[PDB]
């Protein structure tokens, strides 16, 4: 599970507070990608390397 | 465009919310829990190995069976590396289709293979079992790329 | 009184309660669909099943366009 | 922002195409990640075998023999269990 | 049915494929435990895919006493592939094999020894066998540069000092028996043969019309049910001989069972595969069993090069890779007990070689690969478990033998058949099965000769003898099978 | 003669002692890596040998 952890953080980045999306009431944790985003929002998954992550 | 016949209604986002009467379900296949799970897990596992999406369409196919088959193909989530087994019994037929970059694995050589197994399933009287006998046997012989 | 009939009886009631409530409620006819059966015309709509088996590039949905059905063969059978 | 993205080529060396996949543990290249199911099968029947065997001893006690019969039978069912959903496929 | 046949593999996609040329309208059920065809022994990573032609293999080319090589086992299985190749060349232009590559590539084929007195033997070898047409390619090389230019792998740290020498064939072949069996069913079950994956034989029993019912399990609902059949053929690897003890048949009395693993260590990397493209084997070593001779092999498995080098011996209680623990103790039977025991007193030599490879290291596997190429680094190797196979026990007097060949089992009545043992095996389907088709269907063998003559040219005529003959089939089954590319 | 519980006991240490001198040996006999390793892992990358050590 701390693997799992590892994981989602590379391929989410990490987590931070909440937003609530303007048209609607969308809530999103409005994370914070750990290397080169896509073209929208969502990012570039990294690859696990084995040194933590933050 | 309609929703639902009655009580599902289009939210602020794209996502449509749906519901359902107490006493009845929202899946509604006609199969076991107990061999839907079979199938799945076949799917989900016994494919992994083949590191390609495999993919089962029941639903009815016509016209021109292998034509209908790409396109379901098509609108599988990522056509590039997948296997769809397509069958009809409205119509009494069987039909593989792969991605290009499912090719050399072995799923040429599997498909009359896993067609079979399906077809002697079938003509046996079992569509669910035909179906996870035919994941297996493709799963078996596609090699991951 | 009678301490083996006050034992049987704590001991079997609830059994043979068990039993018969179990007998009227679990043999009932559930909400889940009957198996298709092969000679039944298809009356449910398409179904089309998905392996989710690997990693799909990233889960944003933007980014992934359509680069084409890239078909890879065929087959055919008739049971 | 204040992070540098890691790269790393450790050593590898069975080659882990049997056993477990990434899917399930997504380390399984940097490290042992699978123990042989029957492994723990055989551990845990014959931890249950020796809670039983503790049964014989020089106490007069008897709520000790219950407790080790209950340890040992819960073992036994779990171990049990799993082989069974196993043997089937991961059902029921 | 007309026909069942027991297991996917290439010798019932061989069969099932004679007989649906031979006979169209007959109804063909095959009847596989597995999920999909070739899925056990004729899988590519379950066997070495050799295309045995004995072009390679210095077991079947013993020194006499005398210093003469006796040659007449390597004919003999040379002549049985060109049989097998035959019946490629004419089911590819029948369009029974469309897909010729995905099943056959062109490999050389090559035997390798060092020290004086076996390149000494392996000239000897080469003299004999150069004398007769169907080995009149063949070349002998002691030179180490033209050793260096063929095989740069296995020349690479190797020692000259030390003298080597190779018989070379150009045209040796790498086999996917597992291609082949699938294309073979493929094209039997798109002309109309019942195809039945997941399905488990569990019995067969001999009915007064002298008809078989076969007991069959679906595993996957387990449901049980039954078929008859006219004919039988026992085509499920080394699940066979449990099923033949189950038909009563005397021709399966007093048969024991002996499981023999194989493992092989396997390499994609391209830096190792494109310095090396033949099938190399050595000499086997002092005592190890025919089949246990160690080899280099060039493999093309789904279009992918590979390196195969093994077989190492591995031990299993299983008869199938997908087997049961109990197949070995359940085969022992009242009249086989015998033999059985005999073997371990007749064999121990052979129980002394799988022992000592049953306790060989990872690393200690690749040190035997380095005999053939010095530089082979461990961290390039895989151990892949290949196929299970059960070699037969024949009562000898009051013991039992081991045979390593490939057996033949029929019912005096021709109503039944059955395959067991080990080699050539694969590359012999196609002469086994007109075997089969000999001895059981005697009365209609006569009519079909004109046709199995079609399929394969040189049928009944030894090609050794005739080599304007061999020269035909040779080059038409060249061209078909696309083996000039 | 007699054979007390003592000998239990020492049997136990002399077990705990040999397996842990000969873990790094037992560890590469049954994994079989034997590549010279210079990065260690973390913990949590090796699932089987942490469960063991904890
Ligand atoms: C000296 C040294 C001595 C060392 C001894 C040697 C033993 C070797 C190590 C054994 C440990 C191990 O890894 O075993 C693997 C092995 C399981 O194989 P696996 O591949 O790890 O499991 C994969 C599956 O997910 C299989 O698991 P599952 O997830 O499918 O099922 C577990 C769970 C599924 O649910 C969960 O996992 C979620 C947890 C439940 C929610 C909490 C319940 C409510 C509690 C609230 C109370 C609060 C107060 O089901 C249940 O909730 C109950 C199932 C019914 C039990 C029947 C028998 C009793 O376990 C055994 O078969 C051995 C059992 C030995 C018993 C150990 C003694 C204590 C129990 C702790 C271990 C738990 C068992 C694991 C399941
Ligand atoms: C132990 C290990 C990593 C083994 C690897 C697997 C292996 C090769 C096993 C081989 C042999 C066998 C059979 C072993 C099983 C039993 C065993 C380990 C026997 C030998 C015992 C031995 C000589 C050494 C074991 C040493 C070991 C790693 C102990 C845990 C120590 C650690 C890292 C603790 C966490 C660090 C930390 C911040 C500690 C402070 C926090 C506290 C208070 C932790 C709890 C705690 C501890 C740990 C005490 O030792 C203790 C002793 C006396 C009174 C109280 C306490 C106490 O409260
Ligand atoms: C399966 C597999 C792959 C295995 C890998 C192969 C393998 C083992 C590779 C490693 C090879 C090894 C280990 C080589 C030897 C290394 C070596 C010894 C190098 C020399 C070291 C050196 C410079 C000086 C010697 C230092 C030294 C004493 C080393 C040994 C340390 C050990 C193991 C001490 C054990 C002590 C011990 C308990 C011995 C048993 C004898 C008995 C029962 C004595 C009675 C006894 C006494 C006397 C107590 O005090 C006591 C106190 C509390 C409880 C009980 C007892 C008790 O029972
Ligand atoms: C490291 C600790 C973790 C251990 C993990 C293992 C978990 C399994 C625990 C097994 C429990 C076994 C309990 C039974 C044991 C047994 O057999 O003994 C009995 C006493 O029963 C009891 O209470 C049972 C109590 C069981 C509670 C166990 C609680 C577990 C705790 C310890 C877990 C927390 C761990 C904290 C971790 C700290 C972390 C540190 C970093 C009877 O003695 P007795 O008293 O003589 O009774 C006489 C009559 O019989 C007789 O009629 C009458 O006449 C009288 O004579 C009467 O005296
Ligand atoms: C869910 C279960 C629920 C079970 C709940 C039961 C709770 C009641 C227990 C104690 C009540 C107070 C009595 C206290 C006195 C004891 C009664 C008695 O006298 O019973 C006759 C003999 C001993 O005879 P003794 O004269 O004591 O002398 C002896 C040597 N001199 O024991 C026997 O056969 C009968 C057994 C008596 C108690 C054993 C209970 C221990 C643990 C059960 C299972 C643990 C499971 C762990 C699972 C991981
Ligand atoms: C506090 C706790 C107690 C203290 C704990 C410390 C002691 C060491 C810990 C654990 C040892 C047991 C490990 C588990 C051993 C695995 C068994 C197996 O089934 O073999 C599979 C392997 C994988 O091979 P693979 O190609 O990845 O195939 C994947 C197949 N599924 O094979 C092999 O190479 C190895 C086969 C032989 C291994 C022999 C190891 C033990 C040697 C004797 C030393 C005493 C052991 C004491 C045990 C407590």
């Amino acid at each position: 599970s701390l693997q799992r952890s590892d994981r989602e953080v590379l391929e989410h980045g990490v987590e931070t507070g909440i937003i609530k999306r303007l048209p609607h009431g969308a809530y999103v944790e409005l994370h914070q990608p750990l290397g080169p985003v896509d073209e929208h929002g969502h990012p570039i998954p990294l690859e696990y390397a084995g040194a933590p992550l933050p | 465009e309609l929703d639902l016949p009655y009580g599902s209604a289009l939210t602020s986002s794209g996502r449509i919310s749906a519901v359902t009467e107490p006493g009845e379900l929202s899946v509604h296949y006609p199969f076991p829990t107990m061999d839907l799970v079979v199938l799945d897990d076949a799917l989900k596992y016994g494919s992994r190995a083949a590191k390609a999406r495999f993919a089962v369409y029941i639903g009815p196919l016509g016209a021109d069976t292998a034509a209908t088959a790409r396109e379901i193909l098509a609108n599988v989530p990522t056509p590039e590396n997948a296997v769809l087994l397509a069958v009809s019994p409205d119509q009494r037929a069987i039909e593989v289709v792969y991605g290009a970059d499912v090719k050399g694995r072995g799923i040429e050589s599997a498909a009359p293979l896993g067609v079979s197994a399906a077809a002697a399933s079938f003509k046996e009287g079992n569509l669910i079992d035909g179906l996870i006998s035919a994941v297996r046997v493709m799963s078996a012989g596609v090699s991951p790329a | 009184m009678s301490t083996a009939l006050t034992h049987g009886l704590i001991g079997g009631v609830p059994l043979v309660l068990f039993a018969v409530l179990a007998l009227i409620f679990l043999t009932r006819k559930g909400p889940h669909p009957d198996t298709y059966k092969m000679s039944d015309p298809w009356t449910h709509a398409p179904i089309l099943w998905a392996a989710e088996e690997p990693r799909e590039h990233g889960h944003g949905g933007h980014g992934h366009d359509s680069h084409g059905v890239v078909i890879g063969g065929g087959a055919s059978g008739k049971w | 922002m204040s992070s540098t993205q890691d790269r790393s080529q450790l050593d590898p060396e069975v080659e882990r195409h049997t056993g477990v996949d990434v899917e399930d543990v997504p380390s399984a290249e940097w490290g042992w990640s699978h123990m042989p199911i029957g492994v723990m099968h055989i551990g845990g029947l014959l931890s249950a075998a020796f809670l039983l065997v503790m049964m014989r001893g020089n106490h007069v006690g008897h709520v000790e023999d219950w407790f080790l019969i209950g340890f040992a039978a819960v073992i036994v069912a779990l171990v049990g269990r799993n082989w069974w959903l196993r043997r089937r496929g991961w059902i029921r | 049915t007309d026909v069942v046949l027991v297991g996917a593999g290439i010798m019932s996609a061989t069969l099932g494929t004679l007989i649906k040329l031979l006979e169209p309208n007959w109804s063909i059920t095959m009847i596989e435990r597995l999920d999909g065809a070739a899925a056990e022994s004729s899988d590519p990573w379950n066997n070495a895919g050799t295309g045995h032609s004995a072009l390679c293999e210095l077991n079947y080319t013993p020194a006499l006493p005398d210093g003469t090589i006796d040659i007449s086992k390597a004919v003999n299985v040379n002549e049985q592939f060109q049989v097998s190749r035959q019946f490629w060349a004419h089911a590819v232009e029948n369009g029974v094999l469309p897909d010729v590559r995905s099943f056959l590539n062109p490999v050389p084929h090559v035997s390798f020894v060092y020290g004086a007195d076996n390149v000494q033997y392996l000239k000897a070898r080469y003299n004999a066998l150069v004398t007769n047409p169907l080995f009149a390619s063949m070349e002998f090389i002691d030179d180490k540069d033209e050793f260096t230019r063929r095989l740069p792998l296995m020349a690479e740290k190797r020692d000259f000092s030390e003298p080597v020498a190779l018989n070379w064939s150009q045209h040796g072949t790498d086999v996917d028996f597992g291609s082949l069996s699938r294309q073979l069913i493929g094209f039997a079950a798109g002309n109309g043969m019942t195809t039945m994956f997941g399905h488990d034989v569990r019995d067969l029993s001999k009915n007064s019309d002298g008809s078989w019912t076969v007991k069959v399990r679906n595993r996957r609902t387990g449901n049980n049910f039954k078929i008859n059949a006219k004919f039988v053929f026992v085509g499920a690897g080394g699940g066979a001989l449990p099923l033949l003890q189950k038909s009563g048949i005397p021709e399966a009395k007093g048969f024991g069972g002996f499981p023999v693993g194989g493992a092989f260590l396997r390499t994609n990397k391209q830096h190792l595969t494109s310095r090396h493209n033949a099938k190399v084997y050595g000499l086997p070593p002092l005592g190890a069993p025919p089949m246990s001779v160690p080899h280099l092999d060039t493999r093309v498995i789904n279009g992918r090069q590979w390196l195969l080098f093994g077989p190492f011996a591995g031990w299993s209680p299983k008869f199938l890779k997908q087997g049961k623990v109990t197949d070995l103790p359940l085969s022992v039977k009242p009249n086989n007990l015998a033999s059985m025991l005999g073997v371990g007193l007749t064999e121990v030599g052979l129980l002394k070689y799988l022992i000592g490879q049953l306790l060989l290291s990872e690393p200690a596997r690749v040190e035997t690969l380095r005999e053939f190429a010095p530089s082979a680094v461990d961290s390039d190797w895989e151990l892949d478990i290949a196929g299970q196979r059960v070699q037969v026990i024949r009562r000898k007097g009051a013991g039992g033998v081991l045979e390593f060949g490939t057996t033949v089992l029929a019912a005096a009545d021709g109503s039944i058949a059955g395959l067991l043992g080990a080699s050539p095996g694969a590359s012999t389907a196609v002469p086994a099965m007109l075997d089969v088709l000999q001895r059981c269907f005697a009365d209609r063998y006569q009519a079909w000769t004109p046709k199995l003559k079609e399929m394969v040219p040189s049928l009944g005529t030894k090609l050794s003898d005739e080599p304007k003959l061999f020269e035909e089939v040779w080059s038409w089954g060249t061209k078909v099978l696309k083996l000039d590319v | 003669h007699t054979i007390p519980q003592g000998v239990w006991v020492a049997v136990g240490m002399g077990l705990v002692f040999a397996l842990l001198i000969a873990y790094p040996f037992i560890e590469k006999k049954v994994t079989g890596d034997d590549a010279h390793h210079n990065l260690l892992q973390r913990p949590r990358d090796v699932p089987v040998r942490t469960a063991i050590g904890s």
